[PDB]
């Protein structure tokens, strides 16, 4: 089953923490965040 | 008396572009501001609404 929230069942091959978003702010990147995938650009925001 | 149909003159400042009756008409209608100048930035600074 796929959930819109975080997906906590992942294979070990997909276990990584390549969270270098600070250096990749101004670039279109492929993101995979807790089972959520897509493409986009991250802008520093306050919330 | 044609006061409401005329645009009020102002001695100092910015000239007005709406009459009294036009101001009454526009205030009764809710229209969203389509961010002509800085909508792209405002949609990020304001958050989801
Ligand atoms: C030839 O024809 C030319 C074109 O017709 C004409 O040039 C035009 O002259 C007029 C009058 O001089 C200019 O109007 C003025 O525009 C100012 C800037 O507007 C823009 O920016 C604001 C946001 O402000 C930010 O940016 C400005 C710089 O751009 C900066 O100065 C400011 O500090 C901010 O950083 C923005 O809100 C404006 O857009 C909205 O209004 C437009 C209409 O004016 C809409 O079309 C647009 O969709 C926007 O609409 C939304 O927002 C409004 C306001 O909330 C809502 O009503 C609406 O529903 C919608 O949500 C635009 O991008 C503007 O600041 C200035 O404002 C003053 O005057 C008007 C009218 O009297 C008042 O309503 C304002 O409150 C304000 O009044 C007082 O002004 C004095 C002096 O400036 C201030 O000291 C006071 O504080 C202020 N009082 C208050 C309470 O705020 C006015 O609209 C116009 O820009 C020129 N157009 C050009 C150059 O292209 C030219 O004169 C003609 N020549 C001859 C010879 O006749
Ligand atoms: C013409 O009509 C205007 C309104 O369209 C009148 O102005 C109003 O006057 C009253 C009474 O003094 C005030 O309380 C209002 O605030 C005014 N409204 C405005 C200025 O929008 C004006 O008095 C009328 N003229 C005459 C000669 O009767
Ligand atoms: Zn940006």
């Amino acid at each position: 089953q796929y959930g819109t929230d975080t997906n906590s069942v992942c294979p070990m091959q997909a276990l990584r923490n390549d969270t270098s978003i600070e250096d990749k702010l101004d670039v279109c990147v492929e993101y995979s965040l807790h089972g959520i995938t897509g493409r986009g650009v991250f802008h520093n925001c306050t919330s | 008396n044609l006061t409401m149909l005329q645009i009020p003159q102002v001695t100092t400042g910015e000239r007005k572009y709406r009459s009294a009756i036009e101001d009454l008409l526009f205030n009764k209608v809710t229209i969203a501001d389509p961010g002509y100048m800085q909508g792209y930035d405002e949609c990020m600074q304001q958050g989801p609404q």
